């Protein structure tokens, strides 16, 4: 009465891979622009009343 | 002369998978071959049995 305990299984099949990655969010949260020099300079120009 | 064999259904699945051979045909390929060997042995056995 050959059962399934006689036959010995070989390599188990690999059904699924499972990586872990966060929902990385920085393209939408900030404002980006590529700088062409190791020093990036922004201009803040303000409109002032005669009381500055 | 006669012989029997008992194979489980789940063994037929596992043997058909994994290895890749039909569990049914093996037992038929074993019992029939085994019986013919025994008869072929008996003919040889009788000769030495009856030999002077």
């Amino acid at each position: 009465s050959t059962t399934t305990n006689s036959n010995s299984i070989g390599r188990p099949n690999l059904v699924a891979l499972t990586r872990a990655t966060t929902k990385l969010i920085y393209s939408d949260i900030v404002a980006t622009q590529r700088t062409n020099q190791p020093v990036a300079a922004f201009y803040g120009i303000k409109y002032l009343n005669p009381d500055n | 002369r006669q012989l029997k064999a008992a194979y489980s259904i789940e063994l037929a699945q596992d043997l058909r998978a994994v290895h890749g051979m039909d569990a049914d045909a093996e037992l038929s390929g074993i019992l029939a071959t085994e019986i013919m060997l025994e008869i072929n042995r008996e003919v040889v056995d009788w000769i030495n049995y009856s030999a002077q």
